[PDB]
């Protein structure tokens, strides 16, 4: 009984992985960079306008980050990936 | 002792989450949060924070004491005019 939780990008076709192969958040982003080539851009100093955000058990949609690491893992539900562009479709 | 809530913007894209125990003034809260949203806010801050206690209520942010503050608020929301 592992996680296997779903990523998914529009355009490109998703992906189901699983967090706890990995143990910080820079791995997990660095992960699915180089699964959808976006490699550089959710982990970058300078927050390059791509966003990942997850949907948690209680059904909100939030930032990938803020939560310890060891509290998301079994919060996080489904991950999602949105380009600069989707980023604003979303907002108002 | 560490105290993460949700904090949610009307009409932002998504949530965020903080620690509540780092921080020490309601103005300490206050302008660590505009920073949150200071990418929605930009295209002074016009909203009005609220939090929602442990019987599941929405009250305004500012009237107790912060020390108090911190342990009575479950979730965050900043509400527009």
């Amino acid at each position: 009984v592992r996680t296997y939780t779903d990523v998914q990008k529009t355009g490109s076709v998703g992906r189901s992985i699983d967090v706890t192969s990995f143990k910080d958040y820079e791995e997990l982003k660095s992960a699915i960079e180089s699964m959808f080539g976006l490699e550089g851009l959710l982990t970058h100093p300078q927050s390059s306008g791509w966003k990942l955000v997850y949907v948690d058990y209680e059904s909100d949609v939030l930032l990938v980050g803020d939560d310890p690491w060891e509290e998301f893992v079994g919060s996080v539900r489904s991950i999602r990936i949105l380009s600069p562009t989707e980023v604003q479709q979303m907002s108002e | 002792a560490a105290a993460f809530v949700k904090v949610s913007m009307d009409g932002a894209p998504y949530l965020r989450k903080i620690d509540l125990r780092m921080y020490k003034s309601y103005d300490e809260l206050s302008n660590a949060l505009s920073n949150m949203f200071s990418s929605f806010t930009m295209g002074s801050w016009d909203y009005v924070p609220s939090y929602e206690n442990k019987d599941g209520n929405w009250m305004l942010v500012g009237d107790v004491p912060w020390p108090m503050f911190v342990d009575t608020a479950k979730r965050l929301r900043l509400m527009k005019g």
